[PDB]
């Protein structure tokens, strides 16, 4: 997943 | 082909309810999601955290789901109760004809924040009043003082209950  | 997934309006006829899973209605109690199906999974970090997944199967014997996390690098199975999956809406609600189909102002949910895979706490903003407009919301951000980003576009495909 690519988070903030 | 630019837009794939992008959800269609829900119309009903005269004494349909909006349907579990148009906008904000939610999903039946025992609902379970399709192979293929994307939804918010509450997996473990570095913490937890809700991430977008596409449904790979779902077993009635342990109530749990096998996702997969949908990043550029390639897919991570995660086996999940059912408990940490949301599904996402499959229809937009209309403002101009079910209005109560939609989040209102103040309310908690999930939220994509923009450039990740990843859905966050935010308040609702504001609602759409046309079709062709999305919410507007506020996410929770820690590095403000007052705990709120500025007002940003989420569509409703990407807005479900916290």
């Amino acid at each position: 997943a690519r988070t903030k | 082909l630019y837009f794939q997934g992008t959800l269609p309006l829900w119309i009903g006829k005269p004494g349909d309810k909006p349907p579990p899973l148009c906008g904000a209605i939610p999903a039946s109690g025992d609902y379970v999601a399709r192979p293929g199906d994307k939804v918010a999974a509450r997996v473990k970090a570095v913490d937890e955290q809700w991430i977008l997944a596409e449904v790979v199967s779902y077993s009635h014997a342990t109530n749990k789901y096998e996702v997969d996390d949908i990043d550029e690098e390639g897919k991570e199975r995660h086996t999940l109760s059912r408990r940490r999956v949301i599904p996402l809406p499959q229809w937009k609600a209309n403002p101009e004809t079910d209005p109560e189909a939609l989040f209102q102002k103040e309310q908690l949910v999930l939220a994509l924040y923009p450039q990740t895979t990843c859905f966050y706490r935010a308040l609702i903003h504001a609602p759409p009043q046309r079709p062709q407009d999305d919410y507007s919301v506020l996410f929770e951000d820690t590095s403000y003082a007052d705990g709120y980003s500025p007002p940003l576009n989420v569509a409703q495909r990407y807005v479900v209950a916290c």
